[PDB]
C-alpha cells in the first residue's frame, strides 16, 4: 500500500498477453508463454535433386527401362540414388508380365544401377535379333533392346546348349523370358516345335519353364504374352542355358550391387533445392523431430506420427494480469 | 505447478518485462524501480533450450523400405506388410505423445522450481532483516535507499550493518507496551 | 499436549485401515489409499451382435459358403462385418483344396460381402450344370452352387473360347476350379482328352493350370480332388477363358469391395449385448486402456499386454495409525 | 515422497475425514473442532483425475489384421507373422509398465507437494505470530477464539492485530530474567 | 568463521576427485559420483554348452544331416536345443536343392529332433537301395541314408501305388525327392519311361511334381540334380505314393515336435561354460538389461540396442572441491 | 538441481567422508568433529538401489526367431524380414535412451531433495535457537558442548532448555543500545 519509512521488494515473472496452448501429462489445456511445434505438416511441393541423385522415371517404369522399351531409350546405362517413377507411365511395347514383379522391382531398385555389358551368346542355327510389330522405334519394327527373340531359321529350330561362366567379382544379372504363343499355329510357325521347354540353371539354383500355349485378350494388337524371369550368378558360378525352344534369350548382364538407392512413386515436379528427405508429396524440412506429411520417406526423414500437431513447452505457465 | 512459485503465492504475472524471466520490483522513498535477475533466467534457459537440442538432430537415415501403398489385393503377404508398417506408426505415435507430455510437465515444474529457489535464496540473504507478505513480496524494515536493492539484486548484502536497526522496527513495536 | 494457553494447530491427510498395493518406479511394494485397475482380465463370455453386424458361420466356413455348400445354403447373398466361423465346421461336399487358401480366405473376409450375380457364360457343345454323388442336397445328386462342372456331351469335348467384359465400376471376382481326375480312365470318361489344359487370362495377368492326373486317398467316397483358383477383373478389363478341358467353370462374380469387415475363429455363443470389441473369448468392456484376455481382437479394442495386473495409484500414500 | 510432507514430519494419517483430503485440527479454550481445506484438495483432485482423462478415450479402431493363431505349421512366413505379433505385444508390455510406473510416482509426489505447500502457505499467513513443532503443528501465541482459527482457515488473518501480543508470549519469557 | 562464544554447524555431501560422465534429459554432459554401464559390449568369445544342449554342426549343415550325408554320419538320431552350424560346411554327396529351403530348414530346427524310424515301404518290381557314384562312403558308391533311389529292374519300371497310414500321435515327416535327369537317354536308362510324374497326396493336402529333364552344370562329376520336397502327415491322415517313375522315395518319418530349439550360424570355439544366452559372437553375461553385441540371440538374452554406451546414475551430482 | 540442495546454497563437496552420504561439521570450544547421518543416506540408498532391482531380472526368454542375416538376395519377403527386425531395434533404441534419461534425471533430483529435507528437518529441530548463513550452515547461539551437538545429530534436542540463552545472544545485542 506504499509508505514513507520502510521498503518493499516483490518477485515476479514475465508474461505475454497472448500465449500458446500446449498439452502436458496432467492438463489437456494449459497456457505457456512460448511453445514450439515438433511435427512437420507441410512440404515445399517439389522434389529436390541434391544431395542424393534423383532420376526422373519419365514416361515409363523401372522394369520398362530394364528391358529396353523405346519410351525409356534415354536411360541407357544410367544410375540413380532414387528412381522417381510417375503414375502416368504406360507400357508402349510388346506385352509382358513378371510372375514375381514385386521381387524383381525391389531388387533392381536396391542396386540402383542399369549398367549393361552385352555378351556374345553362341546361338547356332537360329535367327536371332527378333523383331515385332508392337514395338516401333523410329517407325520401324523392333523389340526389347535387352532381350533377344530367338526364332527358327529355315523352319528348323535346333536345340541349343550354351554356357557363360563368371570371371568378374560381382553378382551378374541375367534377365531372360519365355514366349507364350496365342495359338498352336503361332507356336509352330515361330519355333517349329509341338511343345517347347526351357532350362536355365547354375551350380546352385535351377529353373525350368514349360510354355503355356493359349489365346489371351488382345493388347496393343498382340494376343500373346512374354513371361520374364531372372537369374543371379555369383562369382565362381557358371550359367547354363539349354533352351530347346521358346526362349527370349538375354543379351548381357546387369552389374548388381548394394547401396542406398531405392524407388518411389510420386508426381511432384523435380526442382533444384537442397533437402535430406524425399517424400511423394515433396521434399520437407529436416529439422523437426517428427512429421505427418507422408509415411513413405527416403533419406534422413523425421518419424511419422498420426497426430497433426504436437506443441512443446519452451516457457513457463502464462498467467496474465488484469481481468 | 509442483512447487507453488507460479500461480501460487505469486498471484499474477508481469507482462511489462522484456529484459528477463525472473526479476525484482521495489519502491523506496526516492522512487520505484524494476530490474531483472540475469542469473536466474540463464539457469532455466539452458535447461529448457537443451531439450530442443536433444530432440533435434537425430540420425535415422533409411533408404530402401517395403512397399507402403498397393494397387493390388494380393492376400497374406500384402496384409503382413500393411500390418508391420501400421504397427510402427501406432507405436511411434504413443512415443511422441508420451515424450511431449513428459517434457512439457517437466519444463513447467522446472521453471516453477527456479522461482521458488530464487525466493528462498533472497530470503536467506536478507536473514531476519525482513519478512514475507505471503504474496512473494518481502518487507524490508531497514531505512534503505536505492543502494541496497541493487546490492541484493546481485547477491551481496551484509545484514550485520542493518541488523540492529531492523530489530526495532520488527520486534520493538510501540515500546513493547 | 494441550494447555490453558495460546494454541495448537496441526494439519493432516486422510487414510483408510485397508489400502491397496501398487507399483511405482522406485517401490515394488507401496501402499496407496485408493488404486484402480488398468488391464481387463475378464470377458462377458458371449459374443454380441451390436453395433457391428455379426454373421454366425454355422456348420461351415467362409470358403465353403463361397462355393455353394448345402450346409451353407442359408448364406445366399449375405453380408457381414465379422464372420465368426466355428471350429466344428465340416466339409460336406465334393473334396477340394486351394493352393493359396490363406490368401483367398483373407481376401473374401476383407470384402465382407457374398453378393452374387450370375452371368450366362457361352459354353457350346458341352454338358452344363454338372452334378456329383458326393453332395446330396435334398437326397439328390448335385454340386457347388457357384461352380459349373462341365462334362463332355456325346463323348465329345470341343475346345472352348469365351470372354466376359467388365462394364461395372468395381473389381469382379471370378472363382473357378480345375478337376484333377483320380485315374486315366476317368480323364477320358468325363473329358474325352488324353491330357487337358486350362488358360484363364486378362489384359493384366494370366494363369495357366495343367491337371495332375493321379490317384488320391478316398474322402467322402471320392478319390479325386478339385483345386480352386480365383481371378480379379478391374473395370476396363476383360476376362478370357480358353479351357481345353477339365475346367470347373464359374457361374458369376462376387462384388469385391473394401470396408471394416474381417474374420475370426471363436466358439462363444451369440448374445444381444452392446460392445465395441469382439474377441474369441467374448465381448469385453471397452473402458480399461489395456487388456490381456486375448491377442486377437476386432473393433476399438484395448491393447494387449502380457501382465495380468497393472494397478494405477489414484490416491496418496497410505500411512495408517496405531501399531 | 520427494517433498517430505507425507511420512516425513507428519506421524500418521487422520482417518476421521470425509469432507476432504487435507485438513486442520485445533484446540482453544472454548472448544475443539476440525475442518478441511477445500482449495487444497480440489487442486490435487484436478491433477489426479486429469490423468484418468488422458489415459481413457484413446482412439485405436482396428478392424482387419493378420492371423495370430495357426492350426498348421507351414514354415518361414508363419514364423514371420508370429514374430511380428509377438514383438508388438512385447513393446506394448514395456510401454504399459513404464507408463504406470511414471504415473504412480508422479501422483505420489504431487500429493506430497500439495500438502508441503499448504504448510508453507499457512506458515506465511501466521508470520511470526506462531512457530512449528516439526510435526506439522503450530503454536499461535495470540489468545485465539474459534473466530480467528476459522479466519486463518479461509485465508484471511491480519497478523498486525495480534502482533504485539504474540511477541510478548514468544520473547518476553519470565520478564527476560 | 569460528569464535569462543557460539557454535557453528554446516552440512555437506561426499564427492570423488575423479568422477564419471552420464547423460540425463537436460544435460548431455554431467558428472555423477558413481554410475554403472547398462549395455553389454563384449563377450567371452566362445560358445558354451550349458544349460541348453548344443550340438556342433561339424563339417556339414542341418539339411545334410537330414538326408544321410556321410560327412554327418555321426548325427544318427541326435537331438539338440541349438544347432550351431558352421560357415565352412561343404556338401559332400549327390547334388541337391530344395524349392523351399528356407521353410524346410526352419521347420527342422524348430522341432530340434532327428529321430528316425524306418518304415518298410512295399516297392514291387523295382530295384531299391539306389546307389550313386558321387557319394563315396568307405571308398564305395552309396547314396543318402534317408532316401531311396528307385531304379527300374530288368528295364521295366511298373507304376507304384502304396500307402502308409499313421497310428502314432505326432506329425510324421516324410521327406522325399524327384530325380531330374540331365539327358533323355539318362531318363530311359534309369526309369524306362519317356516322361515321369509324381503325386504325393494325403486326405488334407496334395502335391504333384513332374520331373524337368534338362542338362545342368557339372558339380562333383554329376550333371543332374535332385529336388527334395517334404510332407507332414497328421495323426489320422494316410500318405499315398503314386508315381510312374523318377521317385526318390523316403525310407521313414522324422518325428516332429515343438519346443525351445532353433538353428544358429556361428564360428566360435564351443566350450564348457554356463550361460543363458548364446549369440553368434559368443556367450554374454545375463545381467545387463541391454546389449549391442549381436542382434541374433538365443535364450533369456537382453534386448539389442544400437547405442554402445548407456550410463545409469547410481549416486548424486558430483560437485567437487577446490578450483 | 531441481530443489537446490546440491550445487545451490552449498558451495562445494566433502571428499573427507566414508561413513555416509550426508554429514555434519561443527566447531566448539572443546574441539572440532564430524559425523554423518545414517538415517538420511539410508533413505536415499533404498531408493537408489531399488531402481537397479527393477531393471535387472526381467524375463524375456526367446528361443526361435526369424532369420536376421542373409547370404543371398531373395526379394520381397527378404525385405520384409529385414524391415521388421530393424524396426524392433529402432524402437528399443529409443526406449533405452528414454529410460536411462528419465532414471538419471529422477536420480539427481532425488538426492537433491533428500538433503533439502535434511536441512529443513534440522532447522525445524533448532527452532529459533539458530539462524542460517545461506550456505547450509547454522549458528547455534547456545553454549553448545559436544553433547548437545551430537544430541541434534540423532534427533533429540529440547530447545526450551537453551531457549532464553539463545534469545539473549540473538536479539539483545549490545543491550538494545
Ligand atoms: C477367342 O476369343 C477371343 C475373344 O473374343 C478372340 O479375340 C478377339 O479377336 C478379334 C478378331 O477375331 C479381335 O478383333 C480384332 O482386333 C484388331 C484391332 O481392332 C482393335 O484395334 C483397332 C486399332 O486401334 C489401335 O489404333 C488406333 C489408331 O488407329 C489407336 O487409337 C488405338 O489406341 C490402337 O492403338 C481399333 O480401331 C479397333 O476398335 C474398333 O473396333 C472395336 C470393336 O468393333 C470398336 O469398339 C471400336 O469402336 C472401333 O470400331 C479395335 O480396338 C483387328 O485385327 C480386327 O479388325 C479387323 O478385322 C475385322 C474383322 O475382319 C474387321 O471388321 C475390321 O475392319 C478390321 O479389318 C478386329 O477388330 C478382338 O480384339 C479379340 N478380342 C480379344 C479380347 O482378344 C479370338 O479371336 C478368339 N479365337 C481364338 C482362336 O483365339
Ligand atoms: C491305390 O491305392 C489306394 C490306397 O490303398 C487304393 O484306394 C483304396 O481302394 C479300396 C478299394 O480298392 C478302398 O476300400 C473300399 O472303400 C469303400 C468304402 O469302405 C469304407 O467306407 C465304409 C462306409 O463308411 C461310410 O458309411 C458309414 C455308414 O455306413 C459311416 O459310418 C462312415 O463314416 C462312412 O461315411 C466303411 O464301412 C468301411 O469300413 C469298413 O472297412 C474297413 C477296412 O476293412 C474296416 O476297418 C472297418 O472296420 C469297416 O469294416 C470303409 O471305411 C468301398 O468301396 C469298399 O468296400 C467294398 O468293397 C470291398 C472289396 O470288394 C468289400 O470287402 C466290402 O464289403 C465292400 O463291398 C472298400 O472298402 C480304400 O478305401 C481305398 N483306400 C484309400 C486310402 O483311398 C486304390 O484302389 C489303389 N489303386 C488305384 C488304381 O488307385
Ligand atoms: C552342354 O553344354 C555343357 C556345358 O558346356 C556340357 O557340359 C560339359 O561337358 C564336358 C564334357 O563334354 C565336361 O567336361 C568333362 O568333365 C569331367 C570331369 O572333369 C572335371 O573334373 C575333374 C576331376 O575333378 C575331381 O577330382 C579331382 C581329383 O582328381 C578333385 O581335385 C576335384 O575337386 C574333383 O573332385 C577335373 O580334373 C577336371 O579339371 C580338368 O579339366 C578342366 C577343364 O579342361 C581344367 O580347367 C582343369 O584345369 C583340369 O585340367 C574337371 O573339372 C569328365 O567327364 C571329362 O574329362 C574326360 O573327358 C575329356 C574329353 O573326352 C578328356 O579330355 C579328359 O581327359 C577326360 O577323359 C570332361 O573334362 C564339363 O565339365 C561340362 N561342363 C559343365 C559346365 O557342365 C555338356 O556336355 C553339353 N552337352 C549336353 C548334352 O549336356
Ligand atoms: C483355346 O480355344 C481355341 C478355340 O477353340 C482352341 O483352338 C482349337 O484347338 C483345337 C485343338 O485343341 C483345334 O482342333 C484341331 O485343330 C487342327 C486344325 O488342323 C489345322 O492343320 C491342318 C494341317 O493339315 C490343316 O489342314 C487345317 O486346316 C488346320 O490348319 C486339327 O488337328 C483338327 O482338325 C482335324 O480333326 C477334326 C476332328 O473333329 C476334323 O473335323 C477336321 O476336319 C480335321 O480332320 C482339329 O480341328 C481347333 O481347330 C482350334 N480352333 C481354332 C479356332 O483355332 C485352343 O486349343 C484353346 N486353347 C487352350 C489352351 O485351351
Ligand atoms: C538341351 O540341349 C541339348 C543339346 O541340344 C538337347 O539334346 C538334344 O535333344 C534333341 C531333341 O530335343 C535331340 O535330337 C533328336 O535326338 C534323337 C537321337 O536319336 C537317338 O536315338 C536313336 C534311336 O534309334 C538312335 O538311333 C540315335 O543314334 C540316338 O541315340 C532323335 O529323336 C533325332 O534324330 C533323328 O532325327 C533327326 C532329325 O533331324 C535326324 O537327323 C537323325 O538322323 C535321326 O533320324 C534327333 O537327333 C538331340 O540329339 C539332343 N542332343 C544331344 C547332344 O544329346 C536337350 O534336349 C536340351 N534340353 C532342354 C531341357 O532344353
Ligand atoms: C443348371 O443351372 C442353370 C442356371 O445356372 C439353370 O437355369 C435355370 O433355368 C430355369 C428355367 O425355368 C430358371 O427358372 C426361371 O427363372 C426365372 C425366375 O428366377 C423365371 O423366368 C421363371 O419363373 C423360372 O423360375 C432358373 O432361374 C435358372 N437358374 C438360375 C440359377 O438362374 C438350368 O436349368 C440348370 N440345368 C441345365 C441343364 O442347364
Ligand atoms: C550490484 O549492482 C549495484 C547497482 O545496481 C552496484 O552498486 C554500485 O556499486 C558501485 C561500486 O561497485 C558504486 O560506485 C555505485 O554507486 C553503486 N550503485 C548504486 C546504484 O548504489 C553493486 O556494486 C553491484 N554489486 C556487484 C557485486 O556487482
Ligand atoms: C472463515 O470461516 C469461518 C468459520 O469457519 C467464518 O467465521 C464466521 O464468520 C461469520 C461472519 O462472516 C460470523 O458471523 C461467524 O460467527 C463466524 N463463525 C465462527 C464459528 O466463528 C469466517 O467468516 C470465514 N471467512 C470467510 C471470509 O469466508
Ligand atoms: C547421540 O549421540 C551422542 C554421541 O554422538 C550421544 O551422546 C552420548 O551419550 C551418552 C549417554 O547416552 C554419554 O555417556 C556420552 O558421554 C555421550 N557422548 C558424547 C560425545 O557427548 C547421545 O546420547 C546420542 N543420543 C541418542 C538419543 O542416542
Ligand atoms: C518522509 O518522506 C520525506 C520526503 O517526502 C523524507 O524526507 C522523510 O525522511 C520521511 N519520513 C519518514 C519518517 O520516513
Ligand atoms: C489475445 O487474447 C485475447 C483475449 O485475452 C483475444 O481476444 C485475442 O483475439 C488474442 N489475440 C490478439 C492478437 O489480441
Ligand atoms: C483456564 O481454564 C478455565 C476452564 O478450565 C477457563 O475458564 C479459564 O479462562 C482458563 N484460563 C486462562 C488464563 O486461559
Amino acid at each position: 500500500g506504499n509508505d514513507n519509512s520502510t521498503a518493499t521488494l516483490c518477485l515476479g515473472h514475465h508474461a505475454v498477453p497472448n500465449g500458446t496452448i500446449v498439452k502436458t501429462i496432467t492438463n489437456d489445456r494449459i497456457e505457456v508463454t512460448n511453445a514450439t511445434e515438433l511435427v512437420q505438416n507441410s512440404s515445399i511441393g517439389k522434389i529436390c535433386n541434391s544431395p542424393h541423385q534423383i532420376l526422373d522415371g519419365g514416361n515409363c517404369t523401372l522394369i520398362d527401362a530394364l528391358l529396353g522399351d523405346p519410351q525409356c531409350d534415354g536411360f541407357q546405362n544410367k544410375e540413380w540414388d532414387l528412381f522417381v517413377e510417375r503414375s502416368r507411365a504406360n507400357s508402349s511395347c510388346y506385352p509382358y508380365d513378371v510372375p514375381d514383379y514385386a521381387s524383381l522391382r525391389s531388387l533392381v531398385a536396391s542396386s540402383g544401377t542399369l549398367e549393361f555389358k552385352d555378351e556374345s551368346f553362341n546361338w547356332t542355327g537360329v535367327k536371332q535379333n527378333g523383331t515385332s510389330s508392337a514395338c516401333k522405334r523410329g517407325s520401324s519394327n523392333s523389340f526389347f533392346s535387352r532381350l533377344n527373340w530367338l526364332t527358327s531359321l529355315n523352319n528348323i529350330y535346333p536345340a541349343q546348349n550354351v554356357t557363360m561362366p563368371n570371371k568378374e567379382q560381382f553378382d551378374k544379372l541375367y534377365i531372360w523370358g519365355v514366349h507364350h504363343p496365342a495359338t498352336d499355329k503361332n507356336q509352330f510357325s515361330l519355333f517349329a516345335q509341338s511343345s517347347g521347354r526351357i532350362t536355365v540353371s547354375t551350380k546352385r539354383s535351377q529353373q525350368a519353364v514349360i510354355p503355356n500355349i493359349g489365346s489371351r485378350p488382345r493388347v496393343r494388337d498382340i494376343p500373346s504374352r512374354i513371361s520374364i524371369y531372372w537369374t543371379i550368378v555369383k562369382p565362381g558360378d557358371i550359367l547354363l542355358i539349354n533352351s530347346t525352344g521358346n526362349l527370349i534369350a538375354p543379351r548381357g548382364y546387369f552389374k548388381i550391387r548394394s547401396g542406398k538407392s531405392s524407388i518411389m512413386r510420386s508426381d511432384a515436379p523435380i526442382g533444384e533445392c537442397k533437402s535430406e528427405c524425399i517424400t511423394p508429396n515433396g521434399s520437407i524440412p529436416n529439422d523437426k523431430p517428427f512429421q505427418n506429411v507422408n509415411r513413405i520417406t527416403y533419406g534422413a526423414c523425421p518419424r511419422y506420427v498420426k497426430q497433426s500437431t504436437l506443441k512443446l513447452a519452451t516457457g513457463m505457465r502464462n498467467v496474465p494480469e488484469k481481468q | 505447478g509442483i512447487f507453488g512459485a507460479i500461480a501460487g503465492f505469486i498471484e499474477n504475472g508481469w507482462e511489462g518485462m522484456v529484459d528477463g524471466w525472473y526479476g525484482f520490483r521495489h519502491q523506496n522513498s526516492e522512487g520505484r524501480g524494476q530490474a531483472a535477475d540475469l542469473k536466474s533466467t540463464q539457469a532455466a534457459i539452458d535447461q529448457i533450450s537443451g531439450k530442443l537440442n536433444r530432440l533435434i538432430g537425430k540420425t535415422n537415415e533409411k533408404f530402401h523400405q517395403i512397399e507402403k501403398e498397393f494397387s493390388e489385393v494380393e492376400g497374406r503377404v500384402q496384409d503382413l506388410e500393411k500390418y508391420v508398417e501400421d504397427t510402427k506408426i501406432d507405436l511411434w505415435s504413443y512415443n511422441a505423445e508420451l515424450l511431449v507430455a513428459l517434457e512439457n510437465q517437466h519444463t513447467i515444474d522446472l521453471t516453477d522450481s527456479e522461482m521458488n529457489k530464487l525466493f528462498e535464496k533472497t530470503k536467506k540473504q536478507l536473514r531476519e532483516n525482513a519478512e514475507d507478505m505471503g504474496n512473494g513480496c518481502f518487507k524490508i524494515y531497514h531505512k534503505c535507499d536505492n543502494a541496497c536493492i541493487g546490492s541484493i539484486r546481485n547477491e551481496t548484502y551484509d545484514h550485520n550493518v542493518y541488523r540492529d536497526e531492523a530489530l526495532n522496527n520488527r520486534f520493538q513495536i510501540k515500546g513493547v507496551e
